[PDB]
């Protein structure tokens, strides 16, 4: 007949043992997957250009 | 479902399978049953009703 | 087409896609057929897998083109030939249970 | 284009833009004029020639 | 003003006493009539403002684009405009640029907002309620219905907890509860 | 504070419509600034618009972890709250233990006569990022739901193979460090839902010469998790299983809280459709 | 582990047999469409 599922793994000395080969080859390596923080002249007219907005922006807000 | 076989150890041997109904839905049987002897717990994808008919084809 | 004439003799050398599994298909309908002028092998349809029955291998068919009017779903681009006779005998007549086919 | 500012950075932008849609679009749909006044735009015109 | 005849209207195309061209549309007394303002002043405020906004959207366009001065100010004016709640999308600076309008602004307005919570049923009504007193903000009242009203201050609009409003609210859900003399 | 929760959930909807609606403007933003930069024509349509063509300046100045995580990713440290299903019984008492040694940052709770609307209040009232309910049967565990609390998703997953820690022998207590973490073959975009709701299970920011690692690796649609203290010697890394182990399967992903059961279904494993057996994650 | 084995043949052929249908229609398509534009652009010079 047919079967609507595979069914659940069962866990065996090699499955292990291919799991304990995968995160010795990434201690090894070094590399892990982890949550790392999140930290924190120009030209006459671009100068020119920045000062008379800051002063607007100044205004406006 | 309750007359598809007689005994637990027969729906042991069928058990995960995929059975229709009449009426067109899906399922599977899932798990034998206890006190009665050929009983089994089958689940669908709707709500089957009382009037239908449950079938496993096999070859 | 084939050069000269409108017909086409040719022997039948395999039955493409007999291993489809939806029945009345393109590669279902198609075989494959050496003209016998040239040598030279090219695809052909049969209408009605039926007829795909009736025609069977190393058999003396005679095609001609095929002649679509509109293009459809599923059909094939490209095949441009249809049986019409196979071993003499024609196959709307074997399909329509006129005749039989002789050997 | 990082050190250019201002009124030529708004119409050498604007300039690309026309060549690309002008090589691919439609000529009315791409160069429609401003509306100005009939004999606005022909003192405009006139001024301009001379 | 007589509906004119066909050599006079051809003689007098160009007059009229009630649309003239400086008068942009009625734009701003239409503006009034859907919002419920009070004064001419306050549609021409709003529009001095959004006017400040716009030309600053338009010099911060024309600095060059990989500016990181430009994109900062632009960020901070379009993160100030949206916990304002004048735009609603923070993604958009050619919305910074189009999208404010003094209907935005203008419907940030307070009746507007409580009409739309559904405290009032027409912005007629919330206009009328205000003046009669009995909404609050926070702990305080609010008189002025020209009160502009931020979002995390709309979490915070309510009603004046000893009015007839809110006896008759309640003691429809039938909910009243004395001690409180609410 | 439910008024402020119910005005940002509203807000955030409403600007998820808008980003899918104007996903198209980002595109045909992208077509003209790679037309800009290597000039060739520009499309027909691109070159009839008017109003996206005016508009790329503001566009032109225009320019990753997931949306419901994004504001406090790496800043706060999350807190979760291990909690039992029901009447617990004594082994899945000890399995809620066992959940609440593996995380740091964890708290345990004994459910009894609490409902969950009230245990969602008070979770976001007191302010937990995080929920993690057990289910057993006769002793197994066999469910695992984690919600992320200011309206954030819920995961459902079901366990299966679970070996406790106290079952195996008396070799000690845990480490209880700030752990490293692996994600082997997590790849979908499915994959990538379920590496970020664990991920910022955890905590933030590990040392460089820490002693424990929590793997989770996916075999064929089995997430398989494992606690491994290790030792750096002369020649090979060498390293001690602790921790339990079991292999969990996700079933569902839900976007409102635990709390909700109308909420959006993001996905859910669809057992009789007709070829279920054959996609994996599916 | 007899419904494992069963169900991993099944989709082993049935993936084989979706390649294999897929390469037919490839070849028949390519070949035949060559022949046909080569004699139509030859019949369209006539």
């Amino acid at each position: 007949f047919d079967r609507t599922a595979k069914p659940v793994p069962v866990i065996t000395s090699e499955v292990t043992e291919s799991l304990e080969d995968m995160i010795r080859r990434r201690i090894q390596d070094s590399n892990f997957d982890d949550l790392q923080r999140r930290t924190l002249a120009l030209s006459e007219e671009l100068q020119k250009a920045h000062s008379e907005i800051s002063e607007l922006y100044a205004n406006l807000v | 479902i309750k007359d598809m076989f007689s005994s637990a150890m027969e729906v042991a041997r069928f058990e995960g399978a995929q059975i229709k109904t009449v009426s067109g839905i899906r399922g599977e049987i899932k798990r034998a049953l206890s006190k009665p002897e050929g009983h089994y717990r089958a689940a669908f994808e709707d709500k089957i009703l009382m009037s239908d008919i449950v079938i496993l084809r096999s070859w | 087409p084939f050069g000269g004439s409108s017909h086409a003799k040719g022997i039948v050398l395999e039955k493409l896609g007999i291993e489809s599994k939806q029945p009345n298909s393109a590669i279902r309908k198609c075989v494959r057929v050496q003209l016998i002028k040239n040598g030279k092998k090219v695809t052909a349809f049969v209408p009605n897998d039926g007829c795909l029955n009736f025609v069977d291998e190393n058999d003396e068919v005679l095609l001609a083109g095929f002649g679509r009017k509109g293009k459809a779903k599923g059909d094939i681009p490209g095949v441009r030939f249809k049986v019409v006779k196979v071993s003499g005998v024609s196959l709307l007549a074997l399909w329509k249970e006129k005749k039989e086919k002789p050997r | 284009d990082d050190q250019v500012i201002g009124k030529a950075r708004s119409r050498t932008l604007e300039m690309r833009l026309n060549r690309l849609s002008r090589v691919n679009g439609h000529q009315d749909k791409i160069n429609k004029l401003e509306k100005v006044p009939m004999h606005i735009r022909r003192g405009m015109i006139d001024k301009h020639v001379k | 003003v007589r509906k004119l005849k066909h050599h006079e209207q051809k003689l007098l195309k160009k007059v009229d006493f009630l649309e003239w061209k400086q008068d942009q549309g009625h734009r701003d007394t239409q503006v009034m009539r859907t919002y419920h303002i009070q004064n001419r002043e306050d549609y021409h405020k709003y529009n001095r403002i959004c006017g400040d906004i716009r030309r600053l959207a338009n010099k911060l366009s024309l600095l060059p684009p990989t500016d990181p001065f430009r994109r900062k100010h632009e960020q901070l004016l379009l993160d100030k405009l949206y916990a304002m709640g004048v735009l609603t999308t923070k993604s958009k600076i050619s919305d910074l640029e189009n999208k404010v309008t003094v209907s935005a602004i203008c419907r940030r307005r307070l009746p507007v907002i409580m009409h739309r919570l559904k405290m009032a049923e027409t912005i007629q009504d919330a206009v009328k309620f205000i003046e009669q007193g009995h909404v609050r903000v926070g702990p305080n009242l609010i008189n002025d219905p020209a009160y502009l009203v931020t979002r995390n201050m709309e979490d915070y609009v309510t009603w004046v907890d000893n009015s007839k409003i809110k006896k008759t609210l309640l003691r429809y859900r039938n909910q009243i509860d004395d001690f409180d003399f609410s | 504070m439910l008024r402020r929760q119910a005005r940002e959930r509203r807000e955030y909807l409403y600007r998820k419509a808008q980003e899918l609606q104007d996903s198209q403007l980002q595109q045909k933003r992208q077509i003209i600034k790679q037309a800009l930069a290597q000039g060739k024509p520009l499309p027909k349509e691109l070159a009839e618009d008017e109003s996206l063509q005016k508009d790329f300046r503001y566009d032109q100045s225009l320019k990753q972890v997931d949306d419901e995580y994004a504001a406090t990713s790496g800043i706060m440290d999350p807190r979760i709250i291990v909690t039992t299903s029901r009447d617990p019984s004594t082994r899945l008492s000890q399995f809620a233990k066992e959940i609440k040694l593996l995380f740091p940052n964890a708290v345990r709770l004994n459910r009894g006569n609490y409902v969950m609307p009230n245990l969602v209040d008070a979770c976001k009232k007191s302010g937990t990022t995080d929920l993690v309910v057990l289910h057993e049967h006769r002793g197994v565990p066999t469910s695992l739901t984690i919600s992320h609390f200011p309206h954030g998703p819920t995961a459902q997953f079901s366990l299966h193979n679970v070996v406790m820690r106290h079952d195996i022998i008396n070799a000690g207590n845990q480490s209880e460090v700030n752990p490293h973490l692996i994600f082997d073959n997590f790849t979908t975009a499915l994959g990538k839902r379920v590496v970020c709701i664990l991920k910022h299970l955890f905590n933030a920011g590990p040392k460089k010469d820490s002693e424990r690692v929590i793997t989770f690796a996916n075999r064929g649609d089995f997430i398989s998790v494992r606690q491994h203290v290790y030792v750096r010697t002369r020649e090979g890394v060498e390293i001690a299983e602790v921790g339990p182990r079991f292999e969990m399967r996700l079933f569902e992903l839900r976007l409102g809280t635990l709390e909700n059961k109308d909420a959006d279904v993001e996905w859910q494993l669809r057992r009789f459709i007709r070829t279920a057996n054959k996609k994996d994650y599916l | 582990f007899e419904a494992r084995q069963r169900i991993e043949e099944k989709n082993k052929e049935s993936s084989d047999y979706h390649a294999k249908m897929a390469h037919i229609v490839n070849t028949i398509n390519t070949e035949e469409g060559a022949e046909k534009n080569k004699y139509e652009r030859e019949r369209k010079l006539r």
